[PDB]
Formats: structure tokens, C-alpha cells, sequence
């Protein structure tokens, strides 16, 4: 069928856009990355990686 | 002509075969709120009153 | 189950499961001490004879 | 990642969501129950008129 949508119809009617993003978000390689800088290595130092 | 805040009128609904889904057509319907039983567990049940 | 959605039927049973396993765990707390006392009386028992 | 995108009526805006029934979400478009990401949902009613 159809909807009939029309300026005349009360709110809720009206037609609505909808759009959905669908992560992966688990241990897996990575192919899309945020806003970030890379930098150097170091190594048998008690360091945050 | 639905009566005022301070004096409500109460309709009770006897025995029949009710359908809650036919409600959107009558009125936009733009939220449905609900306590307890939820909106999707709604056509398949047996109530008192 | 019937008369609401999976979404915070989530929430419920986990409430309810959270409650079940607390009544559990005490039974075999007890059981554990009824029979190390058993054991003791058995102990003794197996000396006079 | 995944976008997916369309267009819908505003009383099955709610219905885009894990674990519900009904027209759209049963004979249209499911959503798994344990769905990650995120939906954006607006008015269009300046265009689609």
C-alpha cells in the first residue's frame, strides 16, 4: 500500500527521515579510526599504550 | 465536547473483543505511554475490567 | 514474559534471578556446617564403638 | 560501519528498536535485540509534502 502524506495531516502523520549507523565494535583488525595522532614506540619501560 | 479536568466521566467497557491497534487511526497518536503491561504485549491478553 | 517486551524483561529477570541465587547460596552455607557437625558426632560415635 | 537509510511514518518511529513487534518492525525492517549503534530520526515534512 501507500501512505498519503500530506500538509494537511496533524503531526504525527507526517512523514519521518531516519537514518541508522551500525558499529563492530569488538577485537577485530581496525579499518575506520577516529580523530587521533600517532607516535613512537618504546620498549621494557612500565609505560600506557 | 470531552468534559472538564475537574469532573472526568468515567466509561467502563464491558465484555466485548477489544483490538488496541485501531487506535491510530482516530487520533495522531504521537506517544504511548504505558506502566506495567508494554504496548507490544498488549493485543493478547484477558483483562477483569 | 507474556505481558512484557524482552527490552527491561532483561532488567526483571535479571532481579529476580539476582534474588533467587541469594535464597540458594544460603541453604548449602548451612548444609556445609550441619554436616561438618554431623561428622564430628559420627567421630565420636566411631570411637565408642 | 553500516548507514541505513529510509523513510517512515511518525507513530512507528518507537518501533525501531530491539525486541519490538507490530507492522513495520515484523513485515518490514527487524533490529536484532542486542543492537549497537545509533538512530537519528527527523522531521521532513518541509519536503515531503
Amino acid at each position: 500500500q501507500s501512505y498519503g502524506f500530506r500538509p494537511t495531516y496533524g503531526v504525527g502523520h507526517q512523514p519521518y527521515r531516519v537514518v541508522v549507523l551500525s558499529f563492530e565494535l569488538l577485537h577485530a583488525p581496525a579499518t575506520v579510526c577516529g580523530p587521533k595522532k600517532s607516535t613512537n614506540l618504546v620498549k621494557n619501560k612500565c609505560v600506557n599504550f | 465536547r470531552f468534559a472538564s479536568v475537574y469532573a472526568w466521566n468515567r466509561k467502563r467497557i464491558s465484555n466485548c473483543v477489544a483490538d488496541y491497534s485501531v487506535l491510530y487511526n482516530f487520533a495522531p497518536f504521537f506517544a504511548f505511554k504505558c506502566y506495567g503491561v508494554s504496548p507490544t504485549k498488549l493485543n493478547d491478553l484477558c483483562f477483569t475490567n | 514474559l507474556s505481558r512484557l517486551d524482552p527490552p527491561e524483561a532483561e532488567v526483571q529477570i535479571d532481579r529476580l534471578i539476582t534474588g533467587r541465587l541469594q535464597s540458594l547460596q544460603t541453604y548449602v552455607t548451612q548444609q556445609l556446617i550441619r554436616a561438618a557437625e554431623i561428622r564430628a558426632s559420627a567421630n565420636l560415635a566411631a570411637t565408642k564403638m | 560501519v553500516y548507514a541505513d537509510s529510509f523513510v517512515i511514518r511518525g507513530n512507528e518511529v518507537s518501533q525501531i528498536a530491539p525486541g519490538q513487534t507490530g507492522n513495520i518492525a515484523d513485515y518490514n525492517y527487524k533490529l536484532p535485540d542486542d543492537f549497537t549503534g545509533c538512530v537519528i530520526a527527523w522531521n521532513s515534512n518541509k519536503l515531503d509534502s
